[PDB]
């Protein structure tokens, strides 16, 4: 029966198309590890995918999956027991060492780029005829910690020049040097910036960028991860 | 109240981007539209520019002759008074060749014949247009994934107005063109084969609607909720994994014991819809073809 | 066993319940208060299935159905056999249901993300409980909840249909139908976009968002863009759920008739009800 052979055959081929799906995302994380480091025994049913190659553009190289997988930073962590499946306690200031929900990866210190081999992400004061199109201005307002004083004040807006869209709050501190908070973790009032995510006294131990019209995939990642790191370890210090 | 990145708090225009160039014929594309500030709530503002070769021509002349077919014949319908037009809108219906016809184009015009004109311009309209997302895409430089997952949606349209109508030896199998009409015809098809809950492809073909759903719903949410990493930024996510592509597998991981790659979800992503029509379109086609009823055929293949 | 990158995220933290007394993993998984919660309403729901399948007695999936008490126990109790199991099954699954959702938020906190996924889901589980809870109290009776079956309960919603006519005239049925189908339009779409630049013609360099933008606005003059398209693809999911609920709480409720018939107030409109000719006249 031809709707039978039909129904048969197709079972087969989702069966073979679901293990495919799997093994394509095995690319990143694989092999396993144990919690110190090494292969774990056991890997799962799947095997690793033949790699592939990304020729990224601007000269930039080419990226090989799966390859030697290494976290090309050092984690300020411990063990909490004698068998594996439980947390790890930070060693250290978890939000400095950037672990837990502080976390960064070793992205590459360089920025990212449009397709005309252009910086993607400028301050809009370097950004020829970009501004402020619709909604709240934030530029000049006072920026509120969770501990509800004032950390700053807006003095930029970082912004994506091909997607023209807002990324970065560019923040000014008492001392008079300046950090990066992400667009998605602040919230635009009509009278103040408000960040759920930071106390006050938290602001100056942001990771500084190294230039003043650019910022690296590695330095996006620390700040990233900073605030929202905040979260959890500013708790402390959050009011109601 | 928290930030959730659902509707933009800023947004900010520069000047209009006018695209990239690869070995696209720029003489083919029109000027930058209109910039919407109702749209930057939650997407681009900008419209345009567009690209209108030959092809694009074709399909959309095409295309509004498809249109404008049903539209004459919904105005003769209302014997040409528009307030019967708005009245009876969704009841007018252009219906193909009765049964005797065959595959024949003799119909009179009245009976079916404006209905094969109409689906001609369809026909050329689509078609055509599928050679837009080849082209555009070849022209750019870019993998033709697009054109492949459109050819699924195709299919399962083939199969409905033309593939299953001439396998059926007669166009009174086809989809008339009308709102509450095509409801009635889906509804009938059903009936006429005994229940398609009995065809197993239909089946599949509703795990997959749902299954997009599913599947949207978790990836639209991921990014987001990871967007506070720069993690929409999908292709240099691939290019140099984040902290925003590992929380985002480590999320699924501690939740569901498995995980995907920010490439790797977008394979599910591009299969679990293109399989809604693809099962559609087979089961459909199955149906009338060789088996005349699914309730009795599962009491026979179950 | 761990991702490579795994062991700087299992830190302490993020629970809502319990402290640091369920805060650990087992393999992948993570556990916590509402892992445990999750874990024992899924048990016993699974054992109490595993049940019905001998007071009906067999073992085979495409039978097992669990019923509903009928329709004329109301909306009380009913005996285990008569529609008791289903209620008792119906309290767990919306406990694993619940705590499911409760746990991802506890992976959400340790992880620093948004709650915008267990949000999601709530969507799921709230036309879940539209179904088999606010639905059938607004009609009075447990009976007019489906039963749990892979076969019967397809049989529950041609049955449910067919009551009201061709259900397609429902228009807020119309209206989640709409959403679904432009989701999975937009599922296409999204994944094939984002693998055509990322796996371009053979030997060349991966392409940018900006040939991506560039591609939709020579394809049909607007691209939405790359956040855009993300929340584009949870609104439209979770609006196709959402008329999806509605359009069955107003079934049977204030709307009992044939659906095709509520759109005469359209035709019936004074102003050209009697005009003659047409379809209606
Ligand atoms: C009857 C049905 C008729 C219906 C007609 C509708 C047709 C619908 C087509 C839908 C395809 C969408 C997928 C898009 C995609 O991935 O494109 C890849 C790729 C992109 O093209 P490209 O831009 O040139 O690639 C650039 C990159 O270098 C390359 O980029 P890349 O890396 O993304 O591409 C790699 C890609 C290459 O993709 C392909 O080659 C696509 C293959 C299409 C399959 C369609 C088959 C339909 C299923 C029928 C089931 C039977 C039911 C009866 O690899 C895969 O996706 C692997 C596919 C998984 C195969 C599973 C095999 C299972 C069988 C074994 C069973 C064993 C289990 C034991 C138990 O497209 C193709 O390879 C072309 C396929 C076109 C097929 C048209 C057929 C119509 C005639
Ligand atoms: C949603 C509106 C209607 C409805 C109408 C239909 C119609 C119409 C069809 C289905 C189909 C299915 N439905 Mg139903 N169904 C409803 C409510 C449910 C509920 C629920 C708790 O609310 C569940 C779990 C299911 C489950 C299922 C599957 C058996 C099947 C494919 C779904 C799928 O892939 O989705 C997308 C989800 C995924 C891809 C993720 C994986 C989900 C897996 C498959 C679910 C397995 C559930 C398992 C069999 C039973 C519970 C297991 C317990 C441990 C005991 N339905 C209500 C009543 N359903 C189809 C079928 O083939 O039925 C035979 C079909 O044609
Ligand atoms: C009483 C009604 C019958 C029934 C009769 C049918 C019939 C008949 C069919 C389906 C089919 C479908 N059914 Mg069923 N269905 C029933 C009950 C259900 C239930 C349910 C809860 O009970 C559900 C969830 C479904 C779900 C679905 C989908 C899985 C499937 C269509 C996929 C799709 O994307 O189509 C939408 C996508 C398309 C139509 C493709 C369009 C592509 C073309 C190329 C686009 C051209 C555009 C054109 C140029 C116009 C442009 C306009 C401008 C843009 C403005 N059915 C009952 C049993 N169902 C189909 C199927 O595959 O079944 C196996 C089908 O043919
Ligand atoms: C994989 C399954 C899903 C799928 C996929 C899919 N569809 C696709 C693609 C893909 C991958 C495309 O590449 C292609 C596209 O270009 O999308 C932008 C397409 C597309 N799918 C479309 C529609 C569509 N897809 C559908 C469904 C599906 N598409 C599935 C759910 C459905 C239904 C019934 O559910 C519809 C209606 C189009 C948007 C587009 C193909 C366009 C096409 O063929 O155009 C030819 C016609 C013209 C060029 C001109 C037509 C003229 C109009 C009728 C004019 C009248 C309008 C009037 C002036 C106003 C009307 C009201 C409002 C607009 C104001
Ligand atoms: C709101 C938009 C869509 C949505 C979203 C969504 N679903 C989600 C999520 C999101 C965002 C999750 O995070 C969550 C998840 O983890 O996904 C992997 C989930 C999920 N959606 C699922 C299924 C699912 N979603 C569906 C649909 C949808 N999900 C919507 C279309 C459907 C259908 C029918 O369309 C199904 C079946 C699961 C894979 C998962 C939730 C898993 C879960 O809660 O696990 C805890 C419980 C158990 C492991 C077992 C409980 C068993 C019971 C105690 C007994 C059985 C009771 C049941 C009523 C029997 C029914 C019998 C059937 C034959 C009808
Ligand atoms: C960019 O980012 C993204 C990723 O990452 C980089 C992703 O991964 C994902 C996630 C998406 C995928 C991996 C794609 C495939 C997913 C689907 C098609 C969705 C359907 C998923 C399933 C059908 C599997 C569901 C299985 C479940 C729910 C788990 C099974 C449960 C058990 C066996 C045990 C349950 C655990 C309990 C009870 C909790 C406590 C544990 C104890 C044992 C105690 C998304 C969305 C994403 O956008
Ligand atoms: C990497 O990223 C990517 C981007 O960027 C880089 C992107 O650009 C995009 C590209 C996406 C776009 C450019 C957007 C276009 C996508 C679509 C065509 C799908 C969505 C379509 C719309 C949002 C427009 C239509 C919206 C409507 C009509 C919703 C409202 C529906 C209704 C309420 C009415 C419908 C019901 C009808 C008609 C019946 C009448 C009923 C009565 C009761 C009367 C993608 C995919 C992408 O991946
Ligand atoms: C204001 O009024 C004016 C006149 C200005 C208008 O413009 C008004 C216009 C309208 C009111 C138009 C309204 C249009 C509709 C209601 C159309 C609705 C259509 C549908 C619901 C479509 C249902 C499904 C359609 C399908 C399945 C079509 C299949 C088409 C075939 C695949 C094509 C096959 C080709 C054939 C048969 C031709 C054969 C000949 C060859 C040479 C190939
Ligand atoms: C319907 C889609 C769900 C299919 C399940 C996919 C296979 C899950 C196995 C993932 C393997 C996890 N592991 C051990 C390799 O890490
Ligand atoms: C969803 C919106 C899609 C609409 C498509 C808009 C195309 C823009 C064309 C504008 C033409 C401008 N100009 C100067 C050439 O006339
Ligand atoms: C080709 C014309 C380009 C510029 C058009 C600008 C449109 C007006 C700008 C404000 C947008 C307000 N609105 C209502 C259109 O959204
Ligand atoms: C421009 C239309 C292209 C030809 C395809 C459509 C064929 C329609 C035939 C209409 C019937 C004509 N006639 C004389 C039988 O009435
Ligand atoms: C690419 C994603 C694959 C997910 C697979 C979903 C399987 C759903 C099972 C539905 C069963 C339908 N049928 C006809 C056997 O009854
Ligand atoms: C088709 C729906 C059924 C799929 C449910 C099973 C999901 C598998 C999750 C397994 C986790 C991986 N592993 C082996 C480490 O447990
Ligand atoms: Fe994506
Ligand atoms: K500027």
């Amino acid at each position: 029966d031809l709707a039978s052979l039909a129904i048969y055959s197709f079972w087969i081929f989702l069966a073979g198309l679901i293990y495919y799906l799997q093994t394509e995302n095995m690319r990143e994380g694989y092999p396993l590890e144990n919690e110190d480091g090494t292969p774990a025994a056991n890997q799962g049913p799947f095997p690793l995918p033949k790699p592939k190659t990304f020729i990224l553009p601007h000269g930039r190289g080419t990226l090989t999956v799966p390859g030697p997988e290494s976290e090309d930073r050092p984690i300020a962590l411990a063990r909490t027991a004698v068998s594996e499946g439980f947390p790890h306690a930070p060693t250290g200031d978890p939000m400095k060492d950037g672990v837990g929900p502080a976390s960064w990866v070793a992205r590459r210190d360089l920025p990212e780029l449009d397709g005309h081999g252009h910086n993607k992400i400028k301050p809009m004061k370097a950004a020829a005829g970009f501004h402020v199109s619709a909604g709240k201005n934030p530029i000049g307002l006072p920026v509120r910690g969770c501990d509800l004083e004032i950390a700053g004040k807006v003095v930029d807006i970082w912004v994506d020049i091909p997607e023209q869209m807002a990324r970065f709050l560019e923040v000014e501190l008492k001392d008079g040097s300046t950090r990066l908070l992400p667009m998605q973790m602040v919230k635009v009032q009509s009278n103040r910036v408000h960040v759920n995510a930071l106390s006050s006294d938290l602001f100056a131990g942001i990771p500084t960028i190294k230039s003043p019209t650019e910022v690296t995939l590695l330095e996006e990642d620390k700040i990233c991860g900073y605030v929202a790191g905040g979260l959890m370890y500013a708790a402390p210090k959050r009011k109601s | 109240a928290e930030y959730q990145n659902i509707f933009t708090q800023v947004q900010v225009r520069g000047p209009a981007d006018l695209g990239m160039t690869e070995d696209v014929n720029l003489a083919n594309r029109s000027g930058v539209g209109p910039f919407s500030t109702l749209l930057g709530w939650f997407g681009n503002a900008q419209l345009g520019p567009i690209y209108l070769g030959s092809l694009g021509v074709l399909s959309l002349f095409s295309g509004l002759m498809w249109f404008f077919t049903i539209g004459i014949w919904f105005w003769y319908q209302a014997g040409w008074n528009p307030a019967v037009f708005l009245r009876d809108l969704f009841f007018f219906s252009l219906e193909p060749p009765a049964p005797e016809y065959g595959l024949s184009f003799a119909a009179p015009l009245k009976e079916g014949g404006l209905w094969l004109i109409a689906s001609f311009f369809m026909f050329v309209a689509v078609w055509s247009w599928w050679g837009r997302t080849y082209l555009r895409a070849q022209a750019l430089g870019m993998g033709k994934h697009t054109a492949w997952a459109f050819l699924s949606a195709i299919w399962l349209w083939m199969v409905l107005g033309f593939i299953r109508p001439i396998l059926m030896g007669s166009w009174s199998e086809a989809v008339p063109y009308g709102i509450f009409s095509h409801l009635d015809w889906t509804n009938n098809f059903s009936l006429v084969h005994g229940n398609l809950f009995y065809n197993p492809f239909h089946g599949l073909s509703i795990a997959f609607l749902y299954g997009s759903a599913l599947l949207f719903a978790m990836h639209g949410a991921t990014i987001l909720a990871v967007s506070r990493f720069g993690g929409e930024r999908e292709l240099e996510q691939i290019a140099d994994r984040g902290t925003a592509a590992e929380r985002a597998a480590l999320f699924w991981r501690w939740t569901m014991g498995f995980n995907a790659t920010m490439e790797g979800i977008h394979r599910w992503a591009i299969w679990m819809a293109v399989l809604v029509t693809l099962t559609g379109g087979i089961g459909i086609l199955l149906s009338g073809t060789v088996v005349d009823n699914w309730y009795v055929w599962g009491q026979n293949h179950g | 066993a761990l991702l490579s990158f795994e062991r700087k995220y299992r830190v302490p933290g993020g629970t809502l319940v319990g402290g640091n007394l369920f805060d650990f993993w087992v393999g992948p998984f993570y556990v916590g208060f509402f892992g445990v919660c999750t874990f024992f309403f899924a048990a016993l729901g699974i054992i109490l299935i595993a049940w019905s399948a001998v007071l009906q007695g067999t073992w085979n999936p495409q039978l097992i159905s669990v019923y509903p008490p009928a329709l004329e126990y109301g909306l009380g109790g009913a005996p285990l056999a008569k529609g008791g199991l289903w209620q008792i099954i119906t309290i767990c699954a919306t406990g694993a249901f619940v705590c499911w959702a409760l746990r991802e938020v506890e992976i959400c906190r340790k992880l620093g993300i948004g709650y915008h996924i267990p949000f999601a889901f709530a969507f799921a589980i709230l036309a879940y409980l539209t179904l088999v809870l606010f639905r059938p109290v607004m009609m009075g009776a447990w009976g007019y909840a489906f039963p749990y079956g892979i076969w019967t309960h397809l049989d529950w919603v041609s049955n449910t249909g067919y009551t009201y006519g061709n259900f397609h005239y429902n228009p807020a049925h119309m209206i989640a139908i709409t959403f679904f189908f432009t989701n999975a339009l937009a599922l296409a779409l999204h994944g094939a976009l984002v693998l055509s630049a990322a796996n371009p013609e053979k030997g060349k360099e991966m392409r940018t968002p900006d040939h991506e933008d560039t591609f939709f606005r020579d394809l049909v003059g607007y691209s939405i863009g790359t956040l855009g398209i993300h929340r584009l693809g949870l609104l439209l999911s979770l609006s196709a759920v959402f008329f999806s609920a509605l359009c069955m709480i107003i079934t049977g409720t204030i709307w009992f008739d044939q659906w095709v018939d509520w759109w005469q107030w359209w035709v019936k409109l004074p102003w050209w009800a009697n005009i003659p000719g047409g379809i209606n006249g």
